[PDB]
């Protein structure tokens, strides 16, 4: 076996303000601005040689409803449609352009690589180390002074027992959990919220304790050497780690929720609300 | 002015030609040369590489190449170049302190 | 003192004196002249980036050394036209060399001599990185013209 | 009618019509549909792209010698009373008279203006930078390249003057150098976080400049119909 | 998915409103249709605030696909 | 070379050692001209004598990462009297920018950037696929209706 660092992943949600993020909220300010422009302005410059089959044909153009009547007879009307059209369609293909370099260029921070990096080199103080105190790898690590950087926070952090040092990883109390190898890889395959990075460094081997020269040496030295060539550690193996019900949790990349995409719902209330405050004042125009 | 029989490159004979040897190392030895008064002409490599060392003789001896075997054998009599600082040209040859870091 | 290169750091007594890669240096505090005692005092150990290239240097060219902090004399520079600080502690024969904190300019280099540099420094700048970079010519940029 | 279609829409209009061409216009469809599937995905990558810092010569340069040609933007900090003060007073008179209201509080009070545009460029020495470069979590931060900067000297050792020892610290240094020991050194007491790729980031909430590069187009099509109004008008005035 | 249906169901019937001036068999036939980029012939509403629900309807329909084909450029990278 | 050297009494990457001992150059006055022809699709060598040559071509870019740092120098020969004056000499010409005008007057960089490029430069000849079948609708439109006249 060896050791690695265990790490608490988090469940993927990508974070979008509203339905008109990626565009400044001046942007759309002057697209009404040219919209009304180009409308009205074409409206008269026909009208020389069908105001609505002007605000209507261009106000429908852009939200692609061919809607109610309009056209352009003139030969002046129709060049200027015909461009409108052009610039009503570069619009909302850059729209998604631009929606499509933001939702696949926004995943999580990157996972951490084990000892390996300077990511851990310094210990920011804001996430967090243990180990069990007292344990093998505080050994470890203090007849190496390097990790003194590492080892002082440490000294300040560790717990009692390994049970809850790794129960408090599963509150967001402690991020890390640092620990040998058989007791990680059998614990994230339970639960769901826990996860290695499987890169090893020290390959130890587990052993028996018996006081020196006792008369049980060659005894148990020579019957654990049977009891790996006919397979009863084997079965050990299998009987006792109960190994999979977790998988591969493959980065589903944000799917998105009702409270992300509130926005175009406020959209189509603000379009309810205009029904019946729109029935009086037109009807009482008529 | 600048003399080398340079005409070819290793791997055909040499011709006794001067050539013109302008740029940037020339500004630094002249500001050096009123500096400290020299009178100069300079020479080019006849060996086309830096140099090193290596078994020569089909034995079991050293002899520098290029440049700095055109060094210390005497004939030369100072190296402007980008000649690079390494322990193994240190211990025979004196170094300036470093000027194009 | 309080270079990047070599950090102080006073002694707790875990090992009973500082160890695991680090060596011991010396600095004699004193004040109040007139306690006509025994005058100086103690220091910590020093490591870092200088005491480690000493290290190597110390083991590799067969001497022993000894460290001491400099106290009064600050860090060299020129007064009344002596010659104080961490050139003139050299010139005066109370050291031999002085690692850490240098540079080769044509003043601090006429009284004592200077080996081959082990880092480059000068005179730099520093900027930012211009966060944002759209291209106001991309909506004619896809197909070129020949579609 | 050939023209909405390859685009989202007109309003619905006459004269599909003609028991063949029930077949021109839906290729037309089909054609158009590829295309802009097509664009508004190839698109999609114009918005993803490199990072971009200035281009910033050597000093020698005309962005420095005269802060004021472009005038408003540039202000040079630093931190007077030094040994790189009066380096840059034996070549570049104005610019420490050009410091002025500048004179930030210690090396380490730079970068908190940094942060907040009060201070657009910074001169000091090079070695204390490019440790405090790997030293802010905002990798905001960062030098210029190497072979350029200004005071090209280094940090050796001080051997007393006529000693004997000035002969043989050489061979160790420079062995630790052509021997693959110092980077180790460097890695383990220089560098830092930010030594990273500056990988593909994204874009911004549009504004106006960028999407603007195409208003022109629209200007431009507003013109010739003005232009065609004005020259058709003619034959009814004729 | 569902509340997209539940507001679909609610705006074609209260475009019963124009009644204080077709069915709801006629409505729903057409808002279900916009929504998915639809070309179908359809018979057009009657009555400018019908215009302008039907406007607030095509505007939520380009933001709806423009906003999914932006994501199934995610779960087709995998 | 000064970095073959570097390579050979380093054993770390004998592999390397190997790589190269049966393709190296006669000098770096023909390696750029060879990758401008995808001969030799690599080169490693000094600082100043590639980050020039973003200057003058603009097709042969660097990397970014720096490897061995050591320095330029002089030579002269075993400690004859210039070895102090010159010494000297050379920092009389580091404050008054002498460095600095020679770096303006002998590198006339900034001819180009590295400006990461353009992705996905979409055109004809991989965009065809669609113009054939439009044509051929074009062209079988004008065949068909010498058949449906049968149809009445
Ligand atoms: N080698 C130089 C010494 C020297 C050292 C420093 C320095 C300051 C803080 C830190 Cl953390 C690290 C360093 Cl290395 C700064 C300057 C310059 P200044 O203080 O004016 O900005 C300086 O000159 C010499 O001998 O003149």
């Amino acid at each position: 076996q060896g050791l690695t660092i265990l790490v608490k992943k988090e469940i993927p949600r990508s974070t979008l303000d509203s339905f008109m993020q990626p565009f400044q909220s001046t942007l759309w300010l002057l697209v009404g601005l040219s919209v009304h422009v180009v409308a009205v302005m074409l409206y008269l410059l026909d009208r020389f040689s069908t105001l609505s089959s002007a605000m209507w044909f261009s106000w429908g153009v852009l939200l692609n409803s061919g809607i109610g009547e309009g056209a352009p007879r003139s030969f002046s009307a129709r060049i200027l449609g015909m461009v409108w059209a052009g610039f009503a369609m570069i619009i909302v293909a850059s729209y998604t352009a631009n929606l499509a370099a933001f939702l696949v260029l926004d995943r999580p921070e990157e996972r951490i690589t084990g000892i390996n990096d300077p990511r851990l080199r310094n210990p920011s103080d804001k996430f967090i180390y243990a180990t069990v105190k007292q344990s093998s790898v505080d050994i470890y690590f203090r007849r190496q002074v390097e990790l003194s950087t590492m080892y002082r926070h440490m000294e300040k952090h560790n717990y009692e027992s390994a049970a809850e040092a790794i129960q408090a990883v599963r509150d967001n109390k402690l991020h890390a959990f640092i620990w040998d190898s058989a007791v990680l890889e059998f614990e994230a395959s339970q639960k769901c919220d826990l996860v290695t990075t499987g890169e090893l460094f020290f390959r130890s081997g587990f052993g028996i304790g018996m006081r020196k020269d006792s008369p049980w040496k060659q005894q148990v030295s020579l019957s654990i050497l049977k009891s790996h060539e006919n397979g009863f550690m084997e079965d050990l193996d299998k009987t006792w780690v109960r190994y999979q019900e977790c998988d591969s949790r493959s980065n589903a990349p944000a799917t998105l929720t009702c409270e992300n995409m509130a926005g175009v719902f406020m959209l189509v209330a603000g379009g309810i609300v205009a029904g019946i405050f729109l029935i009086f004042i037109e009807i009482a125009y008529k | 002015i600048c003399t080398g029989p340079n005409d070819t490159s290793p791997g055909s004979p040499r011709h006794t030609v001067p050539q013109c040897c302008y740029g940037f190392c020339i500004d630094l030895l002249i500001k050096l040369a009123r500096t400290m008064q020299f009178t100069y002409e300079v020479h080019l490599v006849a060996d086309g590489k830096f140099g090193t060392q290596e078994r020569v003789q089909n034995s079991n001896k050293k002899e520098w190449n290029g440049m700095m075997g055109e060094l210390l054998s005497g004939q030369a009599d100072m190296i402007v170049a980008p000649l690079t600082i390494n322990n193994e040209r240190a211990q025979y040859i004196e170094f300036s302190k470093p000027f194009k870091y | 003192e309080e270079a990047p290169f070599v950090i102080v750091e006073s002694v707790d007594p875990l090992s009973g004196t500082c160890m695991r890669n680090t060596v011991p240096c010396q600095k004699r505090i004193i004040s109040e002249n007139k306690t006509d005692e025994e005058p100086g005092y103690i220091k910590k150990c020093c490591k870092g980036f200088c005491i480690d290239i000493l290290k190597k240097i110390s083991k590799s060219v067969k001497f022993t050394y000894d460290l001491y902090l400099v106290t009064n004399g600050k860090h060299g520079k020129k007064i009344n036209g002596t010659w104080n600080g961490m050139i003139g502690e050299v010139v005066m024969k109370r050291a031999y060399m002085a690692v850490g904190s240098l540079t080769i300019n044509e003043e601090r280099s006429e009284v004592v001599d200077f080996s081959v540099p082990f880092i480059e420094t000068g005179i730099s700048v520093m900027v930012s990185r211009s966060n944002g970079t759209v291209s106001p010519s991309a909506f004619l940029e896809p197909f070129s013209a020949c579609v | 009618l050939l023209w909405g279609l390859v685009f989202n829409n007109s309003v619905p209009v006459q004269n599909p019509k003609g028991t063949t061409s029930k077949i021109m216009v839906s290729v037309w469809a089909f054609f158009a549909v590829i295309f802009l599937a097509s664009y508004t995905a190839n698109l999609a990558a114009f918005m993803i792209q490199e990072e971009y810092v200035d281009q910033v010569s050597g000093l020698s340069d005309k962005k420095f010698q005269r802060p004021n040609d472009f005038s408003p933007p540039f202000r040079f900090g630093t931190v007077p009373n030094g040994s790189t003060e009066r380096n840059i007073r034996n070549n570049y008179a104005e610019m420490h008279a050009y410091m002025g209201k500048f004179n930030q509080r210690g090396v380490d009070d730079a970068l908190l203006s940094l942060k907040t545009g009060k201070l657009d460029a910074f001169i000091y020495d090079a070695a204390v930078l490019n440790y405090m470069a790997g030293r802010d979590e905002g990798c905001k931060l960062v030098t210029i390249g190497s072979g350029k900067v200004f005071a090209s000297t280094g940090y050796g050792i001080a051997i007393q003057k006529d000693s004997g020892w000035k002969r043989q610290v050489d061979l160790a240094i420079l062995q630790l150098f052509g021997d693959g020991e110092m980077e180790e050194l460097e890695a383990l007491w220089l560098t830092g976080i930010c030594h990273n790729e500056k990988n593909e980031v994204m874009s911004s909430q549009l504004d106006i400049d960028n999407m603007a590069g195409v208003f022109y187009m629209l200007g431009a099509a507003m013109a010739l119909s003005l232009i065609t109004f004005i020259s058709e008008h003619l034959f009814y005035w004729q | 998915w569902v509340m997209m249906f539940v507001m679909l169901l609610i705006v074609s019937a209260v475009a019963v409103f124009v009644f204080e001036y077709f069915t709801i068999g006629k409505a729903i036939w057409l808002l279900w249709g916009l929504v998915f980029n639809n070309s179908v012939p359809v018979q057009n509403p009657k009555g400018t605030t019908s215009k302008i629900m039907v406007s607030v309807w095509a505007f939520f329909a380009v933001i709806f696909l423009a906003s999914y084909t932006a994501n199934l450029a995610a779960f087709m990278i995998q």
